[PDB]
């Protein structure tokens, strides 16, 4: 003893100062950024940075209000999917006025029916409106596949069938869909992102007080 | 006696019935099948460090409470014959129920806390709820002994008073908590019902003491009914809690079928 | 090109692992055994040790 | 690394002093820090210890209750605060800097001390003169009068050295392990209460006073030391 | 001239099967069939290490037996004594995706590695009194699997771009690169006496290469899916390999064939991690199914179970004297059994 006694002060201290940093842990949002839409990205994150102020992986912070937001924008990638299990949200970017759909489609059923993402939320974004809206002002008809109601329609009648499109393909829902068409107004997009974490926490504290 | 007689404001008659014996039995074996029940709880909440949390402290200190006082209860109620034993009694005895009050509210405190505020905040507020929930008796308690130290006492039954209103100093913080509990309640119902069952919303009864509201019409006679519900519910508060919010829930369930059990 | 060069690396590659002299299983496996038996009176898992000079006990 | 210290003078009856130290070029925040004392022609003697965080204080017997330990780490200052002084209190104090986790070398660094003015365990040192000439094999003994061995294999007990006008330095830690900045001809070994240090091919800047301290349990004690000559 | 060379390619690898299938006399089944069964073992935590504020990735032992570093994904790196359950040191990283860790033979460095392609090299002894970052090495495309030193001066690096490469930690550069695989890089084991090494690449196929030369030597084959674990046997002419469809198996290279095929038919899940004893006698294992299995080594059969982690188990070890074991899982806390 009278030796091995500083070493215990020395210990204690470590601790304390771990035991302060686990709340900021937990109270941290991390989403995942994925998309074959490389200038949406862009563009989402400009506007993001703009709403804030008011290579490898390259990680962006922001506040949004009073609350610390991570985002993240890194063949065999289930490898490198494995230290992403602590994330709260998927945000997948798609062109609609595109053909890829179906690669997309098909990029989309893989990433979701996955064994590590069963507590996680997915945020849709179907973005370039005004190209959709012009090239069906002279509008240009669909492929084969069963477009049952008005082909040449307004987009009232293509939106929703793409939606339905990628609504289905989750084997393994235990939660909402929540999706969006992208607008010129940042606030809009701030604030969607805002909610549907929101709903996602109170999601998961009614299971505690027995919905 | 029998456990109504906490919350009568005004004596009771009874012309001629075979009432008090029912109610002596319902009253005993009821708070008999607690303080077991409590104590299991006790041990359940505090030797487990999967469950650390604000909700697991303030259900820890629910049950501690219900159990002490309860204990008094059933010991020093009988105790008129000596003039010096209880009027000691009768303020320990408001000191504990009245903590287990506070208690209570807390609950529907952290309810909205958890349901309206859905982020976490960055600095811990145990401080606040151990100020809260053990000095607010603790200031009632002196300021009413220092108001009026002499009605801490009856010729029957030694608890407090009823020629000078005194007895007031219980039921209205009672009151009072009850109907914010109710409050809360009503708020959570809606954000589960707008944003989207039966075993949650009795399992929520019991914590917010929204039963113990019922022996407030107990008046004449004619009510005798009311003065049944309130023993036989209230009483057996600490049951309840035993199998909502240790046996139906699956966290407390797996943490202890693989360490006691195995 | 590229292919051809490709190929001519592979089977040089598979050429020199081809003259690897070997030698037989039960000649490999008497080892084991050999080294087995030779450190088996100091692995404290394998055989348990008095409990006092533990350092963990 | 760099420990200066000033606050030295001197004082009459009564009255009261402030010594400060300031420390440069290295992590002030975990380290322990004592306060040494040394007679004008005697051997060293421990005054105060505040250690990492602020937390535990400990004193001397002679000066309790006098003298009192502060620190300061924003600005990396160590502060003894003297009052009620006699005429004994005349010595040179220097500043001693330690840190214990498993593997640590305490008491590696000293500074250069002021010089104040005024109008248990024992330790045994053998002799005071030997006298050697360069190339000769010499050794040192020191007495004590408890083991100094524990249940945990430690040894605790120090030789330090100082030449002819300068600070000490840290020759040998543990009774049995050795420093850095130090040659690879110093050795030292004992039994309980019983040890001698070995110092081998001789040559000169070895004149001086050798010291040996324990460190078993507080308080701190010294010797007499042994003066070298050639 | 290409499909000459791929006819020939085809002889070869005929060649070598034939030469395979000429070495296996006397199966190991049939040998260590008539030894003393080892029976029942089973083992209790002494001390349990906590602190860690999300899941664990990797850990190393001493040379002394006695300190431990530990990796975590929340960023920290703590230096841990395993006697008295003090913390010695914790050092903060800059990149929050770490993936390994080692702790060098002299004890004056450790090492870590993750998802930003570099390899960081940390001195433990400074003048000042804080632990500070000696070299940043960097080179690589994908991301690291593990890194092994052998001196002071030499650090050994592995990435699943098919990569590995021998650095010369003072001057900074690459003296040798060694490629040849097709698949990513999981796991690599030193030898005793450090002059080769293996690696096991993601492919159902293993790899054992020289330093000194720089070529690779030798291939082995056998699994249906990828290599998530490699270690030595305690003598340098062995190794011992688990997949991720939950199979084992065990390499000798004179012999140039698999011996033994540690399996089970109530098992489904595969594994993460294995080391072995002393006495080459235990083999550890880390499951998904939360447990850690203990097998015999020369039988297939079973001698035991450390139940008790509420999660996946990630990393295990030994100690260089063989008392002690550790464990850590993705539940936060470690463990120390004996």
């Amino acid at each position: 003893s009278a030796e091995d006694k500083a070493a215990v002060e020395r210990s204690k201290m470590i601790d304390a100062l771990l035991a302060r940093e686990r709340r900021a842990v937990r109270r941290l949002v991390k989403i995942l950024l994925l998309g074959a839409d490389n200038s949406g990205k862009s563009t989402f994150l400009k506007q993001m940075r703009i709403i804030h102020v008011n290579k490898g992986i390259v990680e962006h912070d922001f506040v949004i209000k009073k609350i610390p937001f991570k985002m993240v924008d890194v063949s065999q990638r289930q490898k490198w999917f494995q230290c992403f299990d602590g994330i709260t949200s998927i945000l997948f970017m798609v062109d609609s006025s595109d053909n890829r759909l179906v690669e997309s489609m098909n990029d989309f059923e893989t990433i979701v029916n996955n064994k590590l993402f069963f507590n996680v939320s997915i945020i849709l974004f179907l973005n370039k409106m005004d190209l959709l809206v012009e090239k069906v002002k002279t509008v240009s008809i669909k492929k084969h596949f069963p477009d049952f109601r008005g082909d040449p329609h307004r987009l009232e009648d293509v939106q929703r069938y793409l939606v339905q499109c990628f609504d289905r393909k989750r084997r393994n829902r235990s939660k909402p869909l929540f999706h969006h068409f992208t607008t010129s107004i940042d606030t809009e997009n701030a604030r969607f992102i805002f909610h549907a974490v929101k709903d996602t926490i109170l999601q998961e504290n009614l299971k505690d007080i027995m919905l | 006696t029998n456990f109504a007689v906490l919350m009568a404001h005004v004596e009771v008659k009874h012309s001629d019935a075979v009432h008090d014996l029912l109610l002596d039995v319902i009253t005993w074996v009821g708070i008999l099948l607690s303080l077991v029940c409590l104590l299991i709880c006790i041990f359940t909440f505090c030797f487990f460090r999967g469950l650390q949390s604000d909700r697991n402290t303030i259900h820890k200190n629910l049950c501690i409470s219900l159990f002490v006082a309860e204990l008094l209860f059933l010991i020093g109620i009988n105790r008129t014959d000596q003039p010096i034993a209880c009027a000691v009694f009768a303020a320990l005895l408001h000191f504990f129920f009245l903590a287990a009050f506070t208690w209570m509210f807390l609950e529907g405190v952290q309810l909205y806390i958890m349901l309206v505020e859905v982020f976490e905040s960055e600095h811990s507020r145990r401080k606040y709820f151990y100020l809260v929930g053990y000095g607010m008796p603790a200031l009632i308690v002196a300021v009413s002994a220092a108001v009026d130290y002499r009605s801490y006492g009856t010729d029957k039954v030694c608890w407090l008073r009823l020629d000078t209103y005194f007895i007031w100093s219980f039921i209205g913080p009672a009151t009072l908590i009850i109907m914010l509990n109710v409050i809360f309640l009503g708020i959570a119902l809606y954000k589960m019902f707008h944003h989207t069952w039966v075993i949650g919303a009795i399992a929520l009864l019991c914590l917010l003491g929204l039963t113990w509201a019922f022996g407030l019409m107990y008046i004449n006679e004619s009510t005798v009914i009311m003065a049944y519900l309130f023993t036989i519910f209230n009483s057996l508060q600490g049951m309840f809690i035993f199998i909502f919010h240790c046996v139906l829930q699956k966290k407390v369930r797996k943490e202890y079928g693989k360490c006691l059990r195995t | 090109t590229a292919s051809i060069a490709q190929a001519r690396k592979l089977v040089e590659q598979l050429k020199m692992e081809a003259n690897i002299d070997r030698i037989k299983v039960s000649k490999a496996a008497a080892d084991l055994m050999a080294y087995c038996e030779a450190h088996a009176k100091e692995d404290p898992l394998l055989t348990p040790v008095p409990a006092s000079e533990n350092p963990f006990r | 690394v760099q420990l200066v210290e000033s606050g030295g003078g001197l004082v009459q009856p009564g009255g009261s002093r402030k010594l400060s130290c300031s420390a440069s070029g290295f992590a002030f925040s975990s380290f322990g820090m004592h306060w040494v004392r040394q007679a004008p022609e005697k051997g060293l003697e421990w005054v105060a210890y505040i250690s990492s965080g602020s937390g535990t204080i400990y004193y001397a017997d002679t000066v309790k209750g006098r003298f009192t330990i502060s620190r300061d780490d924003p600005k990396n200052t160590l502060f003894l605060q003297m009052t009620s002084l006699r005429s004994e209190d005349t010595a040179m104090y220097y500043c001693v800097r330690s840190i214990y986790y498993y593997g640590s070398s305490p008491f590696d660094f000293w500074g250069q001390g002021t010089t104040l003015t005024v109008s248990d365990i024992v330790m045994t040192q053998a002799t005071s003169s030997v006298p050697v000439t360069p190339g000769e094999s010499v050794s040192i003994s020191c007495r004590s009068s408890k083991s100094l061995l524990h249940s945990n294999g430690n040894t605790y007990l120090y030789w330090f050295l100082q030449r002819p006008g300068q600070s000490p330095q840290l020759l040998i830690y543990r009774m049995s392990n050795l420093a850095s900045g130090v040659p690879d001809r110093f050795s030292g070994s004992g039994s309980g209460t019983a040890f001698t240090l070995t110092i081998s091919r001789l040559e000169a800047e070895d004149v001086g006073v050798y010291y040996c301290m324990q460190h078993l349990e507080y308080p701190l004690t010294f010797g007499a030391g042994t003066k070298l000559e050639l | 001239e290409l499909d000459q060379l791929r006819q020939e390619a085809e002889q070869l690898k005929n060649q070598i099967r034939d030469a395979r299938k000429a070495c296996a006399d006397a199966t190991l089944s049939q040998i260590t069939n008539n030894i003393d069964p080892v029976g029942r073992i089973q083992m209790r935590t002494r001390r349990t290490l906590r602190g860690h504020l999300a899941k664990i990735y990797a850990m190393h032992w001493g040379t002394d037996s006695r300190l431990l570093v530990s990796a975590s994904q929340d960023g920290k790196l703590i230096i841990w004594d395993s006697y008295t359950t003090n913390k010695v040191h914790a050092i903060p990283l800059r990149s929050s995706w770490v993936m390994t860790c080692a702790y060098a033979p002299s004890g004056n460095y450790v090492a870590c590695g993750g998802l930003d392609n570099i390899c960081s090299i940390y001195n433990l002894k400074t003048r000042e009194g804080n632990v500070r970052v000696s070299r940043e090495l960097a080179g690589h495309t994908g991301y690291l699997s593990c890194c092994r030193f052998l001196d002071d001066n030499q650090i050994v690096t592995s990435s699943g771009d098919t990569t590995c490469a021998l650095w010369d930690i003072e001057t900074g550069q690459q003296t040798t690169t060694f490629t040849g695989h097709t698949g990513d890089v999981m796991s690599l084991s030193l030898a005793p006496d450090t002059r080769l090494f293996v690696s096991g690449a993601c492919d159902a196929s293993a790899k054992l290469w020289d330093v000194r030369e720089g070529m690779c030597r030798q291939t082995f084959t056998g699994h249906e899916s990828d290599i998530n674990a490699i270690c030595f046997f305690p003598n340098g002419n062995a190794f011992a390999t688990g997949s991720d469809d939950a199979t084992c198996r065990l390499f000798d290279l004179r012999a140039d064939q698999e011996l033994m095929t540690y399996s089970h038919d109530n098992i489904i899940c595969g594994i993460t991690s294995v080391s072995f004893s002393k006495s080459g006698r235990l083999l550890l294992a880390g499951y998904d199914d939360f447990n850690c299995n203990v097998w015999d080594a020369l039988k297939a059969d079973r001698a035991g179970v450390l139940a008790g982690h509420d999660n996946r188990v990630s990393c295990l070890g030994v100690t260089d004297d063989g008392m002690a074991v550790a464990t850590g899982s993705w539940d936060s806390f470690l463990k120390i059994w004996n």
